[PDB]
């Protein structure tokens, strides 16, 4: 009882393309298009399997060609922006001085373009941050995760800031100890 | 940037029922969010989902070699990838770490929430229950629901709205497919 | 050990 999906997209005018496999809502891998490389979601996976990244580039080229077709077939009807819902949580219960990870979950949005900043006491932070690619949803919108390892303290507050073209203003989602 | 956007999506889906005993393959094409045409292995031809996809159904169904490639995908694509991935996907098991801790509903009210925090588990199906002195407590339970961490683990918090009384013992009980027996964690005031 | 990508056709030009 399970689902494997090979999800692809191509977006104009950005000329952004994505190729990934999803197992029951979890990313197995995606292909970094610039680097022409298969990127495993967990390290372990690369020891159990492979995937030839070049196939992905070929599929994206077809997707680009189909987009041009469908764009005209539609009379150039563009996409309607659907702004995300955003939630900030930790991966484990929080203990002063116990390293943890803040997670910023951005979901139910389209098109798959977003700016996301983590803020500590109001200042952007980049050290140790990571992120997923755009994950598909069954309603054909997208989902995305950003991560920020941290040491909890009563001294610090955090926000995840998300911008997207459907939002009137950036959405900031707050987190603090208590 | 206010330039209009245009989005093409393709999803090649493989649905497995009882491992590889029953397999359905779906090729699905989308323009923005709208599926316009698809190939269902239950049918063995492409079908227009909306009017936008009629020229592709016709065009692609006139190509006998294309249909035959797609008629074979349950075997050459789906069963194959299932075999490749099964060991670290279908058979992935990761035990739930269970923590009980008290908390407050209205900030600064004596503790009236017991939180059963269940972290880092896989796969997602779980059942968490609360007991007060050996009796299941079914009233007063609220939860986050199931949360995906995006890293092949899940978590959920399950909360018991209660006014603890000294010498009462509360149990959080967790059942998951990775376990042979229920996991139980106790708390006393 | 190798996952296969499924290809797709080009639309009606
Ligand atoms: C686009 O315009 C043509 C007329 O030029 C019409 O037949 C067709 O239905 C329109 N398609 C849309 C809005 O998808
Ligand atoms: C992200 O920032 C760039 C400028 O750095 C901007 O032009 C683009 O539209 C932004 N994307 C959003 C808000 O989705
Ligand atoms: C699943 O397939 C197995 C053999 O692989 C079979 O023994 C079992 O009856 C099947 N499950 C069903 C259809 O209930």
């Amino acid at each position: 009882e399970h689902v494997i999906i090979q999800a692809e997209f191509y977006l104009n005018p950005d000329q952004s393309g994505e190729f990934m496999f999803d197992f029951d809502g979890d990313e197995i891998f995606h292909v970094d298009m610039a680097k022409k490389e298969t990127v495993w979601r967990l390290e372990e996976f690369g020891r159990f399997a492979s995937f030839e990244a070049q196939g992905a580039l070929a599929n994206i080229a077809v997707d680009k060609a189909n987009l041009e077709i469908m764009t005209k077939r539609s009379n150039y009807t563009p996409i309607t922006n659907v702004p995300p819902e955003v939630t900030v949580l930790t991966n484990s219960p929080v203990e002063l001085r116990e390293p943890n990870v803040l997670i910023c979950f951005i979901d139910k949005f389209t098109p798959p373009v977003v700016n996301v900043t983590w803020l500590r006491n109001g200042k952007p932070v980049t050290t140790g941050v990571s992120e997923t690619v755009f994950l598909p949803r069954e309603d054909h919108l997208f989902r995305k995760f950003h991560y920020l390892p941290f040491l909890p303290s009563t001294e610090d507050v955090y926000d995840c800031r998300v911008e997207h073209w459907g939002l009137d203003e950036p959405l900031l989602k707050h987190w603090e100890f208590d | 940037d206010t330039r209009p956007r245009f989005l093409e999506q393709v999803k090649h889906e493989c649905h497995f029922f009882n491992g590889t005993e029953r397999v359905r393959f779906l090729d699905r094409y989308f323009y923005h969010q709208e599926e316009y045409v698809r190939f269902d292995s239950d049918v063995g031809e492409y079908r227009a989902v909306t009017e936008l996809g009629r020229p592709d159904a016709e065009y692609w169904n006139s190509q006998k070699d294309l249909l035959e490639q797609k008629r074979a995908a349950v075997d050459t694509y789906c069963r194959h990838n299932y075999g490749v991935g099964e060991s670290f996907t279908v058979q992935r098991r990761v035990y739930p770490e269970v923590t009980v801790y008290p908390a407050k509903t209205q900030p600064l009210q004596h503790h009236n929430l017991l939180v059963c925090s269940v972290n880092g588990f896989y796969p997602g199906s779980i059942e968490v229950r609360w007991f007060r002195n050996g009796q299941e407590e079914k009233t007063g339970v609220v939860s986050t629901g199931l949360i995906q961490n995006g890293d092949w683990t899940f978590q959920t918090l399950v909360m018991l709205e209660t006014v603890p009384r000294s010498g009462e013992v509360y149990t959080c009980q967790v059942e998951h497919p990775s376990l042979t027996s229920p996991l139980t964690v106790e708390w006393r005031a | 050990a190798g996952f296969k990508g499924e290809q797709g056709p080009k639309g009606e030009p």
